């Protein structure tokens, strides 16, 4: 089996320089038709082309983000790297390396991505608020409480709803985080029926996220039913 | 400069349909260097076809490639549960290589309108200077929902993000979360803060509200 490794920093400040590096194994850069390339892919949007390399040591380049960019091979150490110059938040993205093995398999090998989040802002953890449902005029089915992780980055929070009687919850509603101001936020919400919320001592439940920053954990109040 | 235009962006089959994505070129490409590649919200993409109808290792053989010059058809009969993900095309003629913004292949399911709730910003945040009002929508398909804010009457803009989370594993459903955010000063300048709902599953727009501290 082929294999490749992409590597780089996961945060970079704009107006900077990104350099990457795809540690390969398997093949040499020297085979004809062989060649290497770079492809990255903003979160939520296609897949988007940067440089390619061939063995002979051709280069070709995204005209739109050519000089700006470079790429390179080190048949010695077995790894091919990228430089991206002039970083912009809307560099944010995965990047992507892979092999095209021959003249007409294109990108059959393709490593694994590394998201690079671009804010010049800093690695900050979250800071949680609760949703409490200001429900009524109806509250029906069952009652439902949120959770705000608010200003976090880089984008990698997960979210875990415990009891008093610290057990654990059924949630599954957890939303993508979105891109506010260099931060971002996200939404985590949870339905309990409202059989239960009506009556127990559980004045609440509390919600957890571990972000690698800090592993904040807020409380939020249920609301009394009945 | 080879542009290449998917479509349609989203399809909607049952398993088991066939299923036609059509991949068009600005212009011929040369010996059609055509390849289509299947991406899993998370991972990778792999390679499931190039030479416009060549198959690849390990690639099953429901997924099948025709047509040349400016047409495109990556074809997969007996959609598997495993099949509906995104696909991209591209052309490799040239170099400059070029991919197309891809389509999505969801599950068609049936209608399910969206149960909604609103949520008023917590005290804490709100010594913070900044007050978020969030607005949720559960279970819900067909994918499409018209949500809208306002504020004392007013309808809001570029004020709101909007999250959706991807089809559900086991519902085929879909929730978002639709946020809007907002200074402290003007949050207590105004009474009444209400999302609206648009979907094709309720008979009427559903309206959510409440009133800035009576909560
Ligand atoms: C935590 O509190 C809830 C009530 O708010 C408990 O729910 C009830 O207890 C059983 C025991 O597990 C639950 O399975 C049911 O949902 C509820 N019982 C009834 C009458 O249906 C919950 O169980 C508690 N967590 C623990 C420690 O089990």
């Amino acid at each position: 089996q082929v294999t490749l490794k992409e590597s780089g920093p996961t945060l970079v400040k704009p107006t900077q320089t990104l350099t990457l590096t795809c540690t390969f194994s398997g093949f040499s850069l020297t085979t004809t038709g062989e060649g290497v390339g770079w492809i990255r892919q903003p979160p939520g949007k296609a897949l988007e082309f940067l440089a390619f390399i061939y063995w002979n040591d051709a280069k070709r380049y995204n005209p739109s983000l050519q000089s700006r960019l470079t790429i390179t091979k080190d048949a010695s150490k077995k790894q091919v790297v990228l430089t991206l110059t002039n970083l912009d938040p809307v560099d944010t993205a995965t990047y992507y390396c892979a092999r095209t093995s021959g003249w007409d398999i294109e990108f059959e090998y393709w490593g694994q991505g590394t998201l690079v989040t671009v804010s010049s802002g800093s690695a900050s953890a979250p800071t949680l608020f609760p949703l409490v449902s200001c429900e009524n005029s109806s509250p029906s089915s069952t009652v439902a409480v949120g959770c705000l992780a608010q200003d976090f980055l880089p984008d990698s929070i997960t979210f875990s709803w415990k009891y008093k009687n610290n057990s654990d919850i059924s949630s599954t509603r957890g939303f993508p985080s979105v891109l506010r101001g260099g931060k971002y936020a996200a939404t985590s919400q949870v339905l309990l029926p409202s059989k239960d919320v009506m009556q127990g001592t559980d004045e609440h439940v509390v919600c957890k996220v571990q972000h690698p920053n800090g592993n904040k954990e807020k409380d939020v109040p249920l609301p009394v039913v009945i | 400069e080879i542009v290449l235009t998917q479509s349609p962006g989203t399809l909607s089959l049952s398993p088991g349909e066939r299923a036609t994505l059509s991949c068009r070129a600005s212009e011929t490409v040369s010996n059609d260097k055509v390849a289509w590649y299947q991406q899993k919200p998370g991972q990778a993409p792999r390679l499931l076809i190039y030479g416009a109808s060549s198959r690849a290792t390990g690639i099953p053989d429901r997924f099948s490639g025709s047509g040349s010059g400016t047409d495109f058809t990556l074809s997969i009969s007996g959609l598997e549960p495993e099949d509906f993900v995104v696909y991209y095309c591209q052309q490799y003629a040239s170099s400059p290589r070029t991919f197309g913004q891809g389509t999505k292949v969801e599950i068609k399911r049936t209608v399910a309108a969206p149960s909604v709730f609103i949520f008023p910003p917590s005290d804490e945040q709100l010594k913070s200077g900044t007050a978020s009002v969030v607005c949720l929508l559960n279970n819900f398909y067909p994918r499409e929902a018209k949500v809208q804010w306002k504020v004392d009457n007013a309808l809001q803009s570029g004020n709101s993000q909007e999250s959706v989370t991807e089809q559900d594993s086991k519902d085929s459903t879909y929730s978002l979360s639709s946020t809007l955010t907002l200074s402290k000063a003007d949050y207590e300048k105004h009474k009444v803060y209400a999302c609206e709902v648009t979907h094709q599953g309720l008979s009427s727009p559903v309206t959510k509200s409440f009133n800035r501290g009576e909560c």
